[PDB]
């Protein structure tokens, strides 16, 4: 008995994964080649992906690397109001 | 059309700065707006 | 070879301007002679232009035309 | 934790100002001393859910045109360092801690304990509303959730509590180095109608009063002082003058940085000497 | 001119600082806007959800 | 053969596809590539985009009005945006000035007529006025 | 898909509602008899939904339609591929 | 030629490296198990290279390829003729 | 097993020696003729010879003296990283 | 071409100082730059 429902987006950012190694990028060099890795989603080279930050330039070389798999990490909070009768 | 073009230089503690007045006159039926932008490929300016 | 050297340049750049005020902004004529009916025409504006030094943007990306310049015709 | 007073002011002002202007009762309470005419005119213009006219707030030097019917204008102002501690030491922490959070959380039943769930892990529990746990209840925090003995408290299985707690960031330990800064921030209301400016200033004063119960400035921005300027014509070059009364707000905050320590002792080497 | 939209302004209608005769060009973060999505009444602007 | 290019010949087909609303890719000379589009809704007018990459959650194209000239369309090469191939990894592009030697050991210039490859990746090239195929080494890229 | 999820119950209360008009109670008098009604579902007068309160005082009027109101707030994340 | 020279050992440490990936360790967990790797040779996790430490805790993982890292810094002068 | 190597120049200056006496100059008069001497390299009439200070004028008379032998005193610090296995 | 040549003297605590404005006009196709330098051998100036 969902009386009302609402959704909120807290974060929306891109995170990259190596196809074979299964790790997530955390650091890059001056040439923008990967230097480090982590197996933790909470610590990754996050690229903002909100409305204002689309069409970036910082990570063009990183994107074109075929070994990397971009992922849209999105965090949400949803409020649900229940009326359960008496 | 363009007139009175000035390369006014101000030397300050922050550094040198290029700013000056240039007076222009348009054609008919054209309604320019504040902070519109123009560029003249023909004319080149020396800087160092 | 110039890892810790200084470098200086004498450079040529395109002239650019921005409209910092609009002055004697509108001038008008009801042109009627040799017309079917009265017509309103906006005469030239005068602009007070300002140079772009503090912030610089590249030349605008104009759409080119495939017509060769100085093209022979016969 | 570097402090941005302007952003905090904006975040506190916007929802609170909207809520205050939402209803008429609070506005009538605020404008008790004012005359009937100006009070009712301001209420008609801005007050109520369905108000057609609306106020705005923003920082100074906006490149766009800004509405001058009624607006709150902020500018950063001066700052000064007033007090210091020995070695610039402010506090010592064993576990990295972020902001202080307040969350509502209904009680839950677990096979041995009543518990409350929270959004994020716990670094330290400050207070649980209307509760003073005894030894018998054996209050324990285990990451996200806090817990107490089930049996003797079983009447409260669905207690609609709320929690004041602190986020947990890391298990590392370090020192807090910093000082106190005494900062001044200027706030001014703008309106081509002077009476609207007066009422706007009164509303500003009331929301500043209300803010003193806020968690953040209770913990971060103590010692609030106020000072009001004279009603002056902000601009004369327009068709009609802009009238505004600047106000200066003072705060005291602790600019600080966490200096981590990697030294951890776990063994001892007590040996004698011979000659 | 520029305005910021919220859940409240969408229904009331944006109060414009200037008057209106006609609109030359509208835009937002998602790009331009077409006549099917906006309307103006009594010198205030309405937008869809 | 290679499926990396499918240029449109007639401008009429271009206008027909524009009526259907499908995006186009229009090359330029010593200049960035362009995408062209017909605006939706009540009012119909051309729109252009300086961006080229495919739309995604992390990348969105920007469209603005422009008075596109039919001269550009008729003259410059045009492709369907969805079916365009970024690059064919060959030393010499199509329609490029090249130099070679004829069957009688006489040197001659020409432009590339066709770009071909075998199943093993070896690339063969056919020049104008020459039916036979030429090796990549046998060709020479003429300097402008 | 879902990578991580957790559910918590922010509030659990009992809302009072009229049987004829259908509007919920907003404000009340000294004895807590109704003086105002509201159409809102959240702003309506409410009390903690636990047995102790119920035994500690339905009591105001014969319009006997209380409504157990429970608020679920959920935190979740996704890793949506390309 | 050389007029004067002296050599000193600024640091002497043991670096840990993975056997498969080849990347050195950067960050670790509570037990000092690996959570991050890095391609850098200097930024990699390292410990003093002395027997006392070794006896005082190889211990974290079976990727048993530590690397004794020694840093030589040398001061010298020359008198080059014309 | 030199994993990596780097070099740094701390000082680069000219010092003069008498061909016969074997001493190093320390002081000169108003006419720029030698007044004093030392047998210590660390105390000499150093002329800076970094990139900026080339083509000097202070010591033209001194240079042309055939009895003096210029020397390019250069000081260096070199960092060497060794990987010695297990 | 040169015009309006002025030997403006300012007497101050630091001492006397010579500074003044002179307005010049160049030929075509010449693009002068800020702080360029000119010298006129023909014209001699007295100083004490």
């Amino acid at each position: 008995s969902i009386e009302k429902k609402e959704e909120v987006i807290a974060h929306n950012e891109v995170v990259f994964r190596s196809l074979t190694q299964g790790l997530y990028v955390k650091e890059v060099d001056i040439y923008s080649d990967v230097v480090s890795y982590t197996k933790d989603v909470d610590e990754a080279l996050a690229m903002p992906n909100t409305i204002n930050f689309k069409n970036s330039r910082k990570y063009k070389k990183l994107i074109m690397n075929l070994d990397l798999e971009p992922l849209n990490k999105i965090q949400k909070v949803i409020y649900e109001t229940h009326l359960e009768g008496l | 059309a363009i007139q009175s073009q000035e390369k006014g230089t101000n030397q300050l503690d922050i550094g040198i700065l290029d700013t000056g007045t240039a007076i222009g006159t348009t054609q008919l039926e054209k309604r320019i707006s504040y902070r519109d932008r123009f560029t003249v490929p023909e004319v080149l300016m020396p800087q160092q | 070879k110039y890892e810790n050297h200084t470098v200086t340049l004498k450079i040529l750049m395109t002239l650019r301007y921005v409209v910092s005020d609009i002055l004697k902004e509108s001038r008008y004529q009801y042109t009627k002679f040799n017309q079917p009916k009265s017509k309103f025409e906006n005469l030239p504006q005068k602009l007070l232009l300002k140079r772009e030094d503090v912030i610089v943007l590249q030349d605008p990306y104009k759409v080119n035309d495939g017509i060769e310049e100085d093209l022979e015709i016969q | 934790a570097i402090t941005s007073v302007d952003s905090y002011l904006l975040s506190e002002i916007k929802p609170r100002l909207n809520t205050v202007l939402e209803n008429c009762y609070i506005i009538d309470e605020v404008l008790k001393d004012f005359d009937y005419q100006t009070r009712e005119s301001f209420k008609e213009a801005f007050c109520g859910k369905n108000a057609q006219h609306e106020v705005t707030v923003g920082f100074n030097f906006p490149k766009f045109k800004n509405n001058y019917e009624a607006h709150y204008l902020i500018q950063l102002g001066q700052g000064q360092e007033t007090k210091n501690s020995l070695g610039s030491i402010q506090s010592s922490y064993f576990e990295a801690t972020g902001d202080t959070l307040v969350e509502s959380s209904t009680a839950i039943r677990e096979d041995d304990k009543l518990v409350f769930t929270v959004s994020k892990p716990i670094g330290e529990l400050i207070k649980v509303e209307d509760i003073e746990f005894a030894k018998y209840d054996n209050l324990q925090v285990e990451g996200n959730k806090v817990s107490f003995k089930y049996q003797t408290n079983e009447d409260y299985e669905n207690y609609n509590a709320n929690i004041i707690f602190t986020e947990k960031k890391n298990d590392s330990k370090g020192l807090v180095k910093g000082f106190t800064v005494e900062e001044q921030v200027t706030v001014v209301g703008l309106s081509f109608n002077v009476d609207v400016a007066r009422c706007l200033d009164a509303v500003l004063k009331m929301i500043l009063i209300s803010m003193r119960d806020s968690i953040e400035e209770q913990q971060t921005f103590q010692l609030q002082n106020l000072s009001f300027g004279d009603i002056a014509p902000i601009i004369e070059d327009g068709d009609s003058m802009i009238f505004g009364r600047p106000t200066i707000i003072k705060y005291t905050s602790s600019l600080d940085l966490d200096y981590t320590i990697t030294q951890d002792i776990n063994k001892l080497t007590f040996k004698e000497r011979k000659d | 001119m520029i305005y910021f939209v919220n859940k409240d302004r969408i229904k009331k209608g944006i109060p414009l600082y200037y008057d209106v005769k006609e609109i030359t060009y509208i835009a937002t973060q998602d790009g331009t806007v077409y006549e099917e999505d906006y309307e103006i009444k009594n010198n205030r602007l309405y937008l869809n959800e | 053969p290679i499926q990396d290019a499918k240029p449109i010949d007639d401008i009429v087909d271009i206008m027909t596809y524009l009526k259907n609303g499908k995006v186009l890719r229009v090359k330029q000379d010593n200049q960035g590539d362009i995408l062209v589009r017909m605006s939706p809704g009540k009012h119909k007018f051309t729109e252009v985009s300086r961006d080229l990459d495919k739309e995604s959650f992390y990348y969105k194209r920007h469209w603005v009005l422009y008075n596109v000239s039919v001269n550009s369309l008729i003259t410059f090469d045009v492709y369907l945006d969805e079916e365009y191939s970024e690059t064919t990894k060959v030393k010499y592009p199509k329609d490029t000035i090249v130099e070679y030697t004829r069957e009688d050991q006489e040197k001659d210039v020409a432009m590339i007529k066709e770009i071909l490859t075998d199943n093993n990746g070896n690339y063969f090239y056919a020049l104008i006025g020459e039916t036979m195929l030429f090796d990549e080494n046998k060709l020479n890229k003429v300097k402008d």
